[PDB]
């Protein structure tokens, strides 16, 4: 609501990975991969 | 007494995309632009009879 709370965001390498593997050493994965960076184009100043 | 297999291996699929775009354009301005609005003539008259 309203018009505080402070929160924090993660920046940087982030990296999730989730395997399941087989009797033939095959993989079923899930992955996340993520690179992220501060921009000053595009900061605001409030 | 037979057993399920932990997962099934599913085929793998490739998507390639492609988006292309173009835009273009003109602009021209130009001439003489004059008044089209102009002050007219006046009258005025005026007397103190008594």
């Amino acid at each position: 609501a309203a018009g505080q709370n402070v929160t924090y965001k993660d920046y940087g390498i982030k990296l999730e990975f989730e395997p399941r593997v087989d009797d033939d050493n095959n993989v079923s994965m899930r992955v996340l991969a993520d690179v992220s960076d501060i921009d000053p184009a595009t900061s605001v100043s409030l | 007494l037979a057993t399920p297999s932990p997962f099934d291996m599913e085929k793998m699929v490739w998507l390639d995309v492609n988006i292309l775009e173009i835009r273009k354009s003109v602009l021209e301005n130009f001439g003489v632009d004059w008044s089209k609005q102009i002050p007219g003539p006046f009258a005025a008259f005026g007397k103190d009879f008594v």
